């Protein structure tokens, strides 16, 4: 069948993260549910697995009793609640499923897994963003075209979608991707080269969108006057 | 509190087949070793048997032991009576740290 | 030398065999739960021999005493020594007439 | 558990006077050191007091028929002991499973982890809890409040592999008592000398 | 952990790639299977053969699995284009009482040609500048590949600190871009004369310099 995970989730460190798991059909009360987690830098490790039918939790001893998982079978739905996020839990989880067989290796197999859920936990946490217009100046524009955008700071947390009037304007538009700061925060640009003859006649505004902070401000470019 | 059951008078004839039973009460009979010992009177008893099913060398092979762990009970199994064999037969066992005689 | 352990067993008169205690050449000891807090053994390796000690005895105790080698814990005692006679009597030593 | 390029001792093994039960065939207990195998598997699992019985060469049951079958040319040991007050909790500790239902008979040395319900009749469940089908595993009983025949006990199997090759594990000669003050001959590593 | 398995190795479009893994004697050499998966980046991994014996609906034959004793071995013949991804080992390990995987590795080797870099200086404008900070902006685009280091100056020392590089994404027309930053106050903004980046890309170096007065 088909297995479905939640998105990204940013929690604080020292807080509880609940994450779901769905699946969609049948073929979830009869087969053991585990959880895989893969880290970028290092391999994947497993925490536990968990019988649904019976309800018996069987984790392994290299994890201490933080996390717990607990299922409900009226709706085929397994929870998933951490406590005392550190620093190092920067990864995502998965939704592994154990598919039993007989032989001499009876070695345990993850026939169908998840999507994935984004659980990242730092500090810097989610601030009012703030948006700075980009005007050319008279030196860095020599030909026929000139190079101008918005330039996104302090937000939290990813992502973050820039649109350009509303989605009009496509061509020669590109999203530049983020990056960790010292103190634990991101940052974004977004330039589109547009001829010159258009400058003073149509006027261009960023439109930032922030689906988890629900904030939606845009603001205006103006050329500079002196250069 | 476990106690090996013996019976405490076993006749037959020269010749026949004879089983000597050892029920142990509380503990199953094959969880600890068992040992046979066949002493004459006036003298120190001597292994017959050991491991439950192994003859030590010097007895006949005629001491044959089996276990029946179903009833709790162990079986030294003696065929061929002869004059010699009237003597003291004592069932052993261990339980925990506690041996405990026939 | 070899590992093996040492145990005393008595037998009354007419009666079943008893296991007593073992010892081994260490200080290890175990002994019977109905004869405990009675029984003290010791093993002198100097003069390669063991003793056993015994307290609060009573016309019951008769029995004649076995000092059985035993190669395995849970085993058979493949060496048993000749059985002393010991008799628990409430008088003293007098000549016959 | 497979013991390669190691060496050891049963001696210590065995003196722990702990252990409730103790079951080797094949070979003699007290014999088994000196004679060297190649290679040693070890098979640890938890069991109650009323199944100890069924795990011999040569029974019938719902363990040893189900879960792991003992062959007839079994020359391994079995050591188990009684550790109730670690491995179970008030509240009902029920971390520990087993099977209770099989198709047919399994090979001795196999194991199987198969969670598939099994079917006694002709019609199929679809993985339900429904009619004429259930779940082959099931939960213990398991109590610290519990008697001598219901407690959870460790059984170990120590089998021994016997095929074309070099010993992995041997018993090498024990540390004899050294003796003083006598006659004896000894070979310390460079010379076979008799003295005191 | 206990499974080690090689960083990356080298292989070619046409002939036979092979992988080994070493582990323990206790997960793999007691008898325990291995299950292989393939860890697209991008994409949740899925199951590409289990036990070395049988296969799955969905998986082409080409890639086989054999347990030589203690070591586990996986062969490909012919290097498609969806080999881009890594490879682990799972197997079940008695002394962890669960699964663990193994190491893992890339299979890549080369693909990214040259190209002439193009990099832009945008001095901050009149509005960040009452925000008590100074977020200095070298943009880099139009490139082949995206290895390029960023070096800052001031026409009198290297700057050491606030330096960032934000790795650079796939264009349209199949190109790089990215973007660097610096973290500095509007108070030491208008004391130096100029300021500059400075990049390197296979021994070409450009450099563009702004003046605040």
């Amino acid at each position: 069948v088909q297995l479905v995970e939640s998105g990204a989730e940013v929690k604080k460190p020292g807080s509880s993260v609940k994450v779901s798991c769905k699946a969609s059909g049948g073929t979830f009360s009869s087969y053991a549910i585990s959880w895989v987690r893969q880290a970028p830098g290092q391999g994947l490790e497993w925490m536990g697995g968990i019988i649904p039918i019976l309800g018996i939790a069987n984790y392994a001893q290299k994890f201490q009793g933080r996390v717990t998982i607990t299922a409900d079978k009226s709706t085929s739905t397994a929870y998933m609640e951490l406590s005392s996020l550190r620093s190092e839990d920067t990864a995502v989880y998965y939704c592994a499923r154990e598919n039993g067989y007989s032989g001499y290796g009876a070695a345990a197999n993850f026939d169908l897994w998840g999507r994935g859920t984004l659980v990242t936990v730092s500090s810097a946490s989610t601030k009012g963003p703030s948006v700075f217009p980009l005007a050319p100046s008279s030196k860095s524009t020599s030909g026929g075209t000139a190079a101008l955008g918005c330039l996104v700071k302090d937000y939290f947390p990813e992502p973050v979608t820039v649109s350009w009037n509303s989605g009009a304007l496509t061509s020669g538009v590109h999203t530049f991707p983020a990056v960790l700061q010292s103190s634990g925060l991101y940052s974004l640009s977004s330039v589109v080269t547009v001829p010159s003859s258009s400058l003073g006649t149509q006027t261009y505004i960023c439109n930032v969108n922030h689906k988890p902070s629900n904030t939606k401000v845009d603001k205006k470019v103006e050329p500079k006057s002196c250069d | 509190n476990f106690m090996l059951t013996q019976p405490h008078s076993v006749s037959e004839s020269p010749g026949k087949t004879v089983t000597i039973s050892c029920t142990g009460s509380s503990g199953s009979i094959a969880s600890n070793y068992v040992q046979w010992y066949q002493q004459r009177p006036g003298s120190a008893p001597t292994t017959v048997i050991y491991e439950d099913n192994q003859r030590p060398s010097g007895v006949p092979d005629r001491f044959s032991g089996s276990i029946d762990s179903s009833s709790n009970s162990a079986s030294l199994t003696i065929s061929g009576l002869k004059t010699e064999d009237e003597a003291d037969y004592y069932c052993q066992s261990y339980d925990s740290s506690n041996v405990v005689f026939g | 030398s070899g590992g093996y352990f040492w145990s005393w067993i008595r037998q009354p008169p007419g009666k079943g065999l008893e296991w007593i205690g073992c010892i081994y050449y260490s200080g290890s000891t175990n002994y019977n739960p109905s004869l405990k807090s009675r029984v003290t053994i010791s093993v002198d390796t100097s003069k390669d021999q063991f003793s056993l000690k015994l307290s609060s005895v009573t016309a019951a105790d008769t029995a004649v005493y076995y000092c059985a080698r035993q190669l395995w814990l849970r085993g058979r005692f493949d060496y048993w020594g000749q059985g002393t006679l010991v008799t628990v009597s409430s008088a003293s030593t007098k000549g016959p007439s | 558990k497979r013991i390669s390029n190691c060496v050891a001792d049963y001696s210590v093994l065995y003196n722990s006077a702990s252990f409730s039960t103790f079951k080797c065939y094949g070979v003699s207990p007290t014999k088994l050191n000196d004679l060297c195998f190649t290679n040693v598997y070890a098979d640890s699992f938890v069991i109650r007091g009323d199944e100890v019985r069924q795990i011999a060469p040569g029974q019938t049951g719902k363990i040893a028929d189900y879960n792991y079958k003992l062959p007839d040319d079994f020359t391994g040991c079995v050591i188990a002991w009684n550790s109730n007050n670690l491995d179970s909790k008030v509240g009902g500790n029920y971390n520990y499973l087993y099977r209770l239902f099989r198709k047919s008979n399994l090979k001795p040395f196999e194991r199987d982890i198969s969670t598939e319900i099994y079917q006694a009749g002709s019609t199929p469940c679809n993985g339900v809890e429904g009619f004429n089908c259930y779940f082959p595993l099931q939960s213990y009983g398991f109590q610290p409040t519990n008697g001598v025949g219901y407690q959870p006990y460790r059984v170990v199997v120590l089998s021994f592999e016997l095929l074309h090759a070099p010993a992995t594990v041997c018993g090498p000669k024990k540390s004899t008592n050294l003796v003083k003050n006598k006659c004896v001959n000894f070979n310390f590593n460079g010379l076979t000398g008799t003295g005191v | 952990s206990v499974l080690t398995q090689p960083p990356s190795v080298s292989g070619a479009p046409g002939q036979r790639v092979t992988i080994s893994c070493t582990g323990s004697s206790s997960n793999i050499g007691a008898g325990y299977d291995v299950h292989w998966y393939q860890q697209l980046p991008g994409t949740a991994p899925k199951l590409l053969i289990y036990g070395n014996s049988n296969r799955p609906s969905g998986v082409p034959d080409r890639f086989s699995g054999s347990k030589s004793g203690t070591s586990a071995s996986l062969a490909i013949t012919g290097l498609q284009a969806e080999d881009e991804a890594d490879y682990y080992c799972q197997s079940y390990d008695s002394s962890l009482s669960g699964s663990v995987f193994g190491g893992g590795t890339k299979l890549t080797v080369l693909g990214q040609p040259k190209a002439a870099p193009s990099v832009t200086l945008f001095p901050p404008s009149s509005e960040e500048l009452q925000a008590n900070k100074a977020t200095l902006v070298c943009l880099i685009s139009d490139f082949y590949p995206g290895a390029v280091t960023v070096a800052w100056k001031a026409d009198s020392s290297p700057v050491k600190a606030g330096v960032e590089t934000t790795t650079p994404s796939k264009q349209s027309n199949n190109k790089y871009a990215a973007s660097s930053y610096l973290s500095l106050t509007p108070e030491q903004w208008k004391s130096h004369r100029s300021y500059s980046c400075q990049v390197t890309h296979e021994g070409s170096t450009v450099e563009k310099t702004v003046a605040p007065t």
